[PDB]
């Protein structure tokens, strides 16, 4: 009869477990977050410079300097 | 220092201002002080490949006002107004390194541009990649991040 | 209206960042339902994830804040368990009733029962709860049962 009882219960108790691992791992989420933008917008500016009159202007000069 | 509306402070070193005004000079090449149309045209078809539509006219236009030393310099800034430096960006790459090999594989890094945050489009993706540091399936960040910054060990 | 409107900024809060994550349009796989759930404090059963619009696998459907915020009020008053619950469930299988049990006991009720978790999930509560074996290799689970219940900053 009761059996279904205890199942829910063990089931509750897992569930419990999970929430835990899931928490555990937020913060490195959060912090990563902030990495990958860096990452993103950093990249982005290196290839506009890189397509730029002036820049591509100013390296074919450099090198007579 | 003035506004072509972008830069609050421009700290860009000392032996980089140095450079551009060798620079400057040498495309100034009527002697005047200010960069003419005719400037650009003489230098640029004497290096090489030479811009000649009025996109000559469009490089002129990006500046608010007459071309002398000092609208130069704040166009360039206003160009790196955005940017981070190396420690920062190779700590970022570090985040995703948990065994500290200092490296990270490439299907990983290749995943994280594509398809999560503000992600690459196709020509983003190939652009980046076409000159990256990798072997035995291994993206070396450290490498990748002097790179972009312009390091100068050796681009001789 | 029982939500309070910093609650509800709580749950903005919590859903950009997986909206970040998701490859961005400002929007969320519903098969990631459960996890933001986890993170503002509860803890759903599986059964209840899905009587709410969670997906079995990927890429098979996305939320906007609109359809998120009633699924997370649904969810808010559902069953969770307790203290007294839970030893009444281990006691059922003490031999000597001393409050022991062997880890081999303890791993087949973990993964055979309930909702089954993974090897490598029983793997890494136990090691983060820092469990331990004794010389004849049996382990007391009321001190399990209550690091569990303490959450990850466990702390004091
Ligand atoms: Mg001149």
């Amino acid at each position: 009869m009761r059996d279904e009882r205890l199942s829910k219960i063990i089931s509750m108790f897992q569930a419990h477990i999970r929430g835990y691992l899931i928490r555990k791992a937020y913060k490195k989420l959060q912090d990563q977050r902030i990495g990958l933008s860096v990452i993103q917008r950093n990249i982005r500016k290196w290839l506009v410079l890189r397509n730029w009159q002036w820049w591509k202007l100013y390296s074919k000069v450099k090198p007579l300097l | 220092a003035d506004k072509a509306a972008s830069g609050v402070l421009t700290k860009l070193p000392q032996k980089q201002i140095q450079e551009m005004k060798e620079a400057f000079s040498m495309i100034d090449v009527d002697r005047d002080g200010f960069v003419s149309k005719e400037d650009i045209k003489a230098i640029s078809e004497q290096l090489g490949r030479a811009p000649d539509d009025k996109e000559l006219t469009a490089m002129l236009k990006e500046a608010p006002g007459p071309l002398n030393f000092t609208m130069f310099l704040s166009i360039f800034s206003d160009k790196l107004s955005g940017t981070d430096s190396e420690e920062t960006i190779r700590n970022a790459f570090a985040m995703f390194d948990e065994q500290e090999t200092k490296k990270l594989n490439i299907e990983y890094i290749k995943d994280l541009l594509e398809n999560m945050g503000d992600n690459f489009n196709k020509d983003e993706m190939r652009m980046t990649f076409k000159e990256a540091p990798v072997e035995g399936g291994k993206f070396d960040y450290v490498k990748f991040t002097a790179m972009i910054k312009g390091s100068g060990e050796e681009e001789a | 209206p029982k939500l309070s409107q910093d609650e509800i900024d709580d749950l903005k809060d919590v859903f950009e960042l997986f909206a970040f994550w998701d490859g961005r349009d400002g929007a969320v796989d519903a098969f990631k339902l459960g996890d933001v759930c986890r993170c503002l404090g509860i803890n759903p059963r599986n059964e209840d994830v899905f009587a709410v619009g969670g997906t079995h696998k990927m890429g098979e459907k996305s939320l906007p804040f609109e359809e998120f915020l009633p699924a997370y009020e649904g969810l808010m008053d559902c069953e969770q368990g307790t203290f007294a619950d839970y030893m009444e469930a281990f006691k059922t299988f003490d031999r000597e009733g001393q409050g022991f049990i062997s880890g081999a006991e303890l791993r087949h009720v973990l993964t055979a029962l309930g909702e089954r978790l993974s090897d490598e999930d029983v793997d890494e509560i136990i090691k983060l709860t820092d469990l331990q074996e004794d010389l004849e290799g049996n382990v007391k689970y009321e001190d399990f049962v209550k690091k569990v219940m303490a959450g990850p900053y466990p702390d004091k």
